[PDB]
RNA sequence: GGCCGGGAACUCAAAGGAGACUGCCAGUGAUAAACUGGAGGAAGGUGGGGAUGACGUCAAGUCAUCAUGGCCCUUACGACCAGGGCUACACACGUGCUACAAUGGCGCAUACAAAGAGAAGCGACCUCGCGAGAGCAAGCGGACCUCAUAAAGUGCGUCGUAGUCCGGAUUGGAGUCUGCAACUCGACUCCAUGAAGUCGGAAUCGCUAGUAAUCGUGGAUCAGAAUGCCACGGUGAAUACGU
């Protein structure tokens, strides 16, 4: 968090999306990590992030640049 | 004096008086009043025509009022509409920084629904 | 505390030891200012494939003839009831009711 | 010649010496008036020579550390008339009925377990 | 209490005069255990006060409380199954102490600026016999002349 | 040169018996000594519940002591220093020695 | 400047002792036990505060601290792992903190404490940053060094009864530190925003003196995370006719 650390992520989701975007064509990416950020070389792919129960599938658009994985993925239910 | 497209007292101190624009506090009002070379404790009724137009000047170096309000409508406008947690909740009216809501939260909320 | 609650802070305590020095040459080169500004984020993707356990704030107090999880005292190495116990039958040296 | 006093109060300690002539007061390196600046301070610090006429005969030099402004004065006016008793030895019953010669022992009471303060219960409900 | 016997408590004079009234009137005024505070509205109030009227504050003062003492009052009685009001008389250190709180609470309710200077008006209206602690005197004379039929 | 001796223990007693043994024994070897000076005990306190289960009040409240003591020899000789180090006292007291 | 030579008087530190017993005096009372008052004394009649809980009562609480009779499960009611939950939210109740203001809010500058903790710890002086902090580095296992600057108070100015120069919930932007890791779900700093609320219906609680009320300071648990709990001192009241 502090800026002289850099950004926070998860060794295996980086190399996962280096071998994605180089080797083309990819369906939906399955990861447990929510607390990593996303970075600018993931738009345009989609990315399902475990909830405790399900995957939920987020298409990664230019907006969501900086923010953690974990918050386009509710874990409670309410009506 | 009109200064932002507002009128502001004529019978107050100069630095409680600036502090009726939508933007300046009163860390800002006194930077103003040191820039602008004028005492705080010195009624707004008091002054002159260039000072006036000094503290125009002056003021004009900051967002207020319209601007600051369009950018704060824009500001929540985009979490709304990305649909993060922050989103949700700014759109279903419950806090948003994490707060209890088993009790209490009534500033969000508003009085009691029977 | 069940059987396996203390094997676990066993095994906490035996890897913390192993890798102590390992996560502090790291940490320096992370903290240090004026650094390679590369090294930097190699050292960042390395700390994180160590074992979890490895760390010290993994671990938790514990009674030393328990095993129970709250109430327990630095000084002596127990939980309250067995600190009772133990003082007044008379085996902690220089310990007794107090007034004033 | 002069002549000591030691006196107490609440969590202060005075040294008080008195020696004749020329009614001059020093506290800590001060004069009465920059030291304590209450007048019921004041007025406590000069009651026994009011009592007993010798205002304008003796100069006193004081020391004076815990506590605070009250019992600051106090503890001097303790020493005072420890020091007066030292130096005539007749003017005792005057100052016991005047009720300078006692000790005051009132001290602050203990926080207990339960409770709030030292006497304060938290708020009771029957149902 | 039941089978109590409590003494007096010794209480200081005043630093600047010599009255133990006037220490009991400050004791009466402070709040939080601020005596200082009490100490200096009280003096402004009778410095104020004394030009009003020519005379020494103390003189100033017994004039004003003189007008606020009272005599009999009423006790409460349930005996037959009803409220009763039986008149009693009053002891002079009750006198006293009631004057003074009845002084120091109708002050309070004024509406002018300062403290001190709703002290020094409430002290100078009961001088003159108005305000509310003449009219409190009068509705306690009133309820117990309206009762001599249970002395 | 000069040698502190600090004296600690749980039990008065105990150290008084001990500085008593070095101020003789610093005496009878020909050396002058500056009696022991007492100073200022630590008190040290602890508090517990005492209910295996929820009754929030009925505490008990423990304390431990911990007595001190100084020593100080001025002007020494290889027999007295020599003595000191080859002698032992009671199993309750700590004593550190500063050369 | 206790700075230096010195001194052993005083404040203080902590070991041995002295002192308070209706002991002395008068009156009352059964030729009593006791009671009301007085002298001297630092203290007077249990001087103040703690620890100390009779025979028993409520089949009172705890098989989840621990131990234990009888049942019950053993490729599972026993192991191991990552992610989520214990922090939900139309509502009802208990215990608290902060306020609704001139006995006050804000600016400048100036007195007076007690009791504690510290080696994978307490972190001075100096430099950089508005600030939370960062860099380089003495001292201390401590009546020596560090945490550590008491606050209410006092003096001089301004605000002039307004939802305000009162109050500080919410919310937007920009950051710091602990920790592999602060989305769900940490504490803290800067700029901006500025809600309810003008003393609270029927009920109802605490306190007899260094007490109530008000003001600050420390510790245990603990990488980090108190408005709770356990301790410490400053200022300092009102009232008790009576059952």
């Amino acid at each position: 968090r502090s800026l002289k650390k850099g950004p926070f992520i998860d060794l295996h989701l980086l190399k996962k999306v280096e071998k994605a975007v180089e080797s083309g064509d990819k369906k939906p990416l399955r990861t447990w990590s929510r607390r990593s950020t996303i970075f600018p070389n993931m738009i345009g792919l989609t990315i399902a992030v475990h909830n405790g129960r399900q995957h939920v599938p987020v298409f990664v658009t230019d907006e969501m640049v900086g923010h953690k994985l974990g918050e386009f993925a509710p874990t409670r239910t309410y009506r | 004096a009109r200064i932002a497209g507002i009128n502001i007292p004529d019978h107050k101190h100069a630095v409680i008086a600036l502090t009726s624009i939508y933007g300046v506090g009163k860390t800002r009002s006194k930077a103003i009043l040191a820039a602008a070379g004028i005492a705080e404790d010195v009624k707004i009724s008091e002054l002159s025509e260039g000072q006036i137009d000094t503290l125009r000047d002056e003021v004009a170096k900051f967002v207020v009022e319209g601007d600051l309000r369009r950018e704060i409508s824009m500001s929540i406008k985009r979490l709304m509409d990305l649909g993060c947690y922050r989103g949700l909740r700014h759109r279903r009216g419950l806090p948003v920084r994490g707060q209890r809501t088993k009790t209490n939260a009534r500033t969000r909320k508003g009085p009691r629904k029977p | 505390a069940k059987q396996s609650m203390k094997a676990r802070e066993v095994k906490r305590v035996a890897l913390a030891d192993k890798y102590f020095a390992k996560r502090a040459e790291l940490k320096a080169i992370i903290s240090d200012v004026n650094a390679s500004d590369e090294d930097r984020w190699n050292a960042v993707l390395k700390l994180q494939t160590l074992p979890r356990d490895s760390s010290p704030s993994r671990q938790r107090n514990r009674c030393r003839q328990t095993g129970r999880p709250h109430g327990f005292l630095r000084k002596f190495g127990l939980s309250r009831i067995k600190v009772r116990e133990a003082a007044m039958r008379g085996e902690i040296p220089g310990l007794k009711k107090a007034s004033w | 010649n002069q002549y000591y006093g030691t006196g107490r109060r609440k969590s202060s300690a005075a040294r008080v010496f008195i020696k004749p002539g020329n009614g001059k007061i020093v506290i800590n390196q001060r004069s009465l008036e920059q030291y304590f600046g209450r007048e019921t301070a004041r007025m406590v610090v000069r009651q026994p020579l009011e009592l007993v006429d010798m205002v304008e005969k003796l100069d006193l030099y004081i020391t004076v550390k815990g506590g605070g402004i009250s019992g600051q004065a106090g503890a001097i006016r303790h020493g005072i008339t420890r020091a007066l008793m030292e130096y005539d030895e007749s003017l005792r019953s005057e100052l016991r009925k005047a009720g300078f010669v006692t000790r005051d022992a009132r001290q602050v009471e203990r926080k207990k377990v339960g409770l709030r303060k030292a006497r304060r219960r938290p708020q009771f409900s029957k149902r | 209490p039941r089978r109590r016997v409590i003494g007096q408590r010794k209480i200081l004079p005043d630093p600047k005069f010599g009255s133990e009234l006037l220490a009991k009137f400050v004791n009466i005024l402070m709040v939080d255990g601020k005596k200082s505070t009490a100490e200096s509205i009280v003096y402004s109030a009778l410095e104020t006060l004394a030009q009003r009227s020519g005379k020494s504050e103390l003189e100033a003062f017994e004039v004003a409380l003189e007008n606020v003492r009272p005599t009999v009052e009423v006790k409460s009685r349930r005996v037959g199954g009803s409220t009763y009001q039986v008149p009693v008389e009053v002891r002079p250190v009750r006198r006293n102490a009631l004057a003074m709180r009845w002084i120091v609470e109708a002050a309070r309710k004024r509406g002018d600026k300062s403290m001190a200077l709703r002290l020094a008006n409430e002290l100078s209206d009961a001088a003159e016999n108005k305000g509310t602690a003449v009219k409190k005197r009068e509705d306690v004379h009133r309820m117990a002349e309206a009762n001599k039929a249970f002395a | 040169q000069r040698i502190r001796i600090r004296l600690k223990a749980f039990d008065h007693r105990l150290i008084d018996q001990a500085t008593a043994e070095i101020v003789e024994t610093a005496k009878r070897t020909g050396a002058q000594v500056r009696g022991p000076i007492p100073l200022p005990t630590r008190k040290e306190r602890f508090t517990v519940l005492i209910s295996p289960h929820v009754n929030k009040d009925a505490r008990d409240q423990y304390e431990i002591r911990t007595h001190l003591r100084l020593v100080d020899i001025v002007e020494p000789t290889e027999k007295t220093v020599d003595a000191l180090m080859r002698l032992d006292l009671a199993a309750g007291v700590d004593v550190q020695i500063s050369l």
